[PDB]
RNA sequence: CUUCC
RNA sequence: CCUUC
């Protein structure tokens, strides 16, 4: 029957007694598969190649053969689960590669002083070229898929000071997962190029397309459609950025990580930049009181370290008095089906943490290291971010927290390069590495 | 005439507040696999709300058939999320499952090797257990233990990160010895029998510090009592305030398990939401 | 396991 | 076969 057709017009032979019952489930992805026009499709990885890609060692005649050598190999496959890994892949291109990808081709410096000021309070601690032609891709990327896909990190700030320094085009997609598969194709194409793709189980919901070589060539972060509104989107260049006050609250909650602190007594400028241009961004838009003079910060933090569990009083600012910071996710997540609460409000990998507010107080997860500036003592850069990182909910949920923000900036000019007694732990995340090997045909997660 | 005003269902089992002598003369198609559905839908729903099921492999021991699980795989595939999913049982699958690259098939049953086994196979990836064990008419106190001790080990071995846990309280009346299941909350299952004092031991793991809650006959007796009451006063009730098509105290708490279940697709209210899962899912199995 | 915006 | 349902 038509059936078993599709399964050679597909296998470009014969499918044995097994094979067929296997594939047979794979009805018109196979079918749709193949009577779908390759040419259209070689000649769009074209169409791009001469728009980011003008610049590669590849040809029509040679590129055209690897996008038809790609959609060639199901006659050559034999392993029933080689087999399935290509046919998955193949049906990305086919109906996202359009869509996703084809479609492409159709006043600050003056806080530099603040930046250096606030940042030295602190200080005290202690990749492959197709980076570029892709950071040329995300560019127009983020102008076509304005809601299917936002940005942050060091480029969106250059969209608001055109002199800022970045590196990598940072993006939260709801799609990733796709976006990633077809890219992975895009330059598997048009460079010829044996790239991977993988999940690293630390970071939640995160695939980074690296190079042949492990070359980081980009990496994305998903996020539901529910989490893509609530994100504090900015709009400039027909596209959207993180708001970046929002984008400024993880840059306190990321230096009450150590390890970025080993990375501070390091680029003291780099930040510098990022800095001042968000502390201008604010100052400017929603004019923040920058006086020295600031109460009720850094709300007292105290830190059980038997439980691995801070514990902040908020009370200054929110209804709830403490927002009990865990430091043991898989923790936090017990007690709170403990508190009976099934309806946490989880932001995914943007707070990296689900909050809770069950009988009047705050229940949360710190994805990072606290920062102690003696025994017990929890060193300030960690009320830092520590706050923060409520106001990242407080904004997610658009609630009365332009106040402390100020209020907490101003905590940071000028003051003590507090000495680091110790610091937390934080908490292993599990998980194998996973990844897709577009190449050697295998997929593992 | 027999209706009632809730302010929300009976979500887990120490919630319940009143209990009733089990009276021994004691409504849907297909709802078998739906009690199912929900339950899943559910716990997977919270691991993903805390981020647990990213990427993990969900090892589920006494699925098969099985129809419904495919649902619940399409509906977190359809959700960007990532999910191995091996399903180990001695008696075959819905051939619905068959063909899915996400989805391992085994056909074996379980033992000790085995667990060591895939534990080794399957490591590092954090693993999800969701045990339906079995063992006609209704498992033998003596069953339902041996059950419960294996269900035990399968934790300790493949010693995962989360787990749904079949678990019903062995009768009192035909109680034998005493046993230890572990630590983890309880929820009612929606469109369950009539009668059946089956619930999910859902229990979220620190890592070194497994945790079992010792079980007596005392124990055993607020069961019986607690859950008789639920299944014959609570859920025979009509939340005449609960807006929704239908109001029967199941739909009212199958309403609030989808309540947190996460959907992409945009929907106004969330009885938008939830009337659309509630169809969608009824759709699979095929119920009017 | 290491592999971490 | 220029964005494949
Ligand atoms: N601990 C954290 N938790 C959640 N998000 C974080 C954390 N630390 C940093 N981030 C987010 O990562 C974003 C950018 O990563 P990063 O690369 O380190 O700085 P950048 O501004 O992108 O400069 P470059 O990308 O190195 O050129 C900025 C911040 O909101
Ligand atoms: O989804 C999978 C899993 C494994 N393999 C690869 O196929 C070979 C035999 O695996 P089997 O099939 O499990 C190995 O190279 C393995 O990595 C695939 O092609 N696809
Ligand atoms: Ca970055
Ligand atoms: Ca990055």
């Amino acid at each position: 029957n038509i059936t078993l057709k599709i399964i050679e017009t597909y296998l470009g032979r014969v499918p044995s007694v097994n094979e067929y019952h296997m594939l047979k489930s794979q009805a018109r992805n196979i079918q749709k598969i193949t009577v779908f026009n390759k040419d259209i499709f070689v000649s769009l990885v074209k169409k791009n190649k001469k728009r980011f890609f003008s610049d590669v060692n590849t040809s029509a005649s040679e590129i055209k053969d690897r996008i038809l050598s790609y959609f060639s190999k199901q006659t050559q496959t034999y392993n029933i689960g080689k087999l399935f890994t290509i046919i998955e892949l193949q049906s990305v291109l086919v109906t996202t590669y359009t869509d996703i990808l084809g479609v492409l081709t159709i006043n600050v410096t003056s806080m530099e002083e603040l930046a250096r000021d606030m940042l030295n309070s602190m200080n005290v601690a202690v990749v492959s070229s197709l980076v570029k032609n892709v950071n040329k891709l995300m560019e127009e990327y983020l102008r076509r898929h304005n809601k299917s896909c936002i940005c942050y990190g060091s480029y969106s700030l250059y969209l608001i000071n055109p002199n800022i320094r970045y590196g990598d085009i940072d993006i939260l997609q709801t799609n990733s997962r796709t976006f990633l598969i077809d890219l992975a194709f895009l330059i598997k194409f048009i460079t010829g190029n044996n790239i991977i793709l993988s999940k690293i189980p630390y970071l939640r919901n995160y695939m980074v397309i690296k190079d042949e070589n492990d070359n980081h060539i980009i990496d994305s972060f998903n996020i539901r459609q529910d989490t893509m509104n609530v994100v504090p989107k900015i709009f400039i260049d027909n596209i959207y950025i993180v708001d970046p006050t929002f984008q400024l609250l993880n840059m306190i909650k990321m230096f009450s990580q150590i390890d970025r602190l080993e990375d501070l007594s390091k680029d003291p400028e780099k930040f510098n930049a990022r800095m001042a241009t968000m502390l201008e961004y604010v100052r400017y838009t929603h004019g923040i009181v920058f006086d020295g003079k600031r109460n009720n910060m850094p709300m007292k933090c105290i830190i059980d370290e038997n439980n691995r569990i801070v514990t902040v009083t908020t009370k200054d600012y929110f209804s709830f008095k403490k927002c009990l910071v865990y430091l043991d996710e898989n923790v936090l997540s017990s007690d709170i089906l403990d508190l009976n609460a099934d309806t946490s409000c989880d932001f995914e990998s943007v707070t990296n943490s689900v909050y809770l507010i069950h009988d009047n107080i705050m229940y949360t997860y710190f994805s990072n290291t606290i920062l102690l500036s003696d025994k017990g003592k929890v060193h300030e850069i960690s009320a830092r971010g520590l706050c923060a990182h409520i106001l990242l909910y407080q904004m997610l949920t658009s609630g009365e927290y332009k106040q402390c923000l100020s209020d907490l900036l101003n905590s940071m000019m000028n003051r003590d390069k507090i000495p680091i007694y110790s610091h937390t732990e934080r908490d292993k995340k599990p998980g194998r590495h996973g990844f897709i090997n577009i190449e050697k045909d295998i997929i593992v997660f | 005439m027999d209706v009632v005003s809730l302010d929300k269902p009976f979500m887990y089992f120490e919630e319940i507040d009143n209990e009733l002598d089990y009276e021994p003369e004691s409504k849907l198609p297909y709802q078998g696999q739906l009690k199912l559905l929900l339950g899943e839908l559910f716990f997977l729903s919270k691991l993903q709300r805390h981020g647990i099921l990213d990427g993990a492999t969900v090892v589920y021991i006494g699925s098969a058939p099985g129809t419904h699980i495919r649902y619940l795989r399409d509906h977190f595939y359809n959700l960007g999320v990532i999910i191995k999913w091996m399903l180990i049982d001695g008696r075959h699958h819905d051939p619905i499952l068959n063909g899915l690259r996400d989805v391992t098939l085994v056909t074996r049953f379980v033992d000790e090797e085995y667990l060591r086994s895939i534990k080794k196979q399957l490591h590092p990836s954090k693993i999800i257990l969701i045990s339906d064990v079995a063992s006609g008419n209704e498992p033998s106190t003596a069953d339902l233990l041996s059950n419960y001790a294996l269900q035990n080990v399968m934790i300790s071995i493949l010693n995962p990160v989360a787990s749904s846990l079949k678990w019903r309280c062995p009768f009192p009346d035909q109680w034998i010895k005493d046993f230890y299941i572990p630590h983890g909350n309880k929820m009612l299952q929606p469109f369950a029998p009539s009668y059946s004092a089956e619930m999910r031991l859902l229990s979220i793991y620190t890592g070194e510090n497994m945790r079992l809650t010792r079980v007596t006959k005392s124990d055993a007796v607020n069961y019986e009592k607690k859950m008789y009451y639920l299944n014959k006063i609570v859920r025979n009730k009509v939340v005449v305030n609960f807006d929704y098509p239908n109001q029967e105290y199941d739909y009212f708490h199958m309403y609030f398990m989808l309540r947190t279940v996460y959907c992409n697709k945009t929907f106004p209210t969330t009885k938008a939401k939830v009337l659309f899962l509630q169809q969608s899912i009824f759709r699979f199995l095929n119920i009017p």
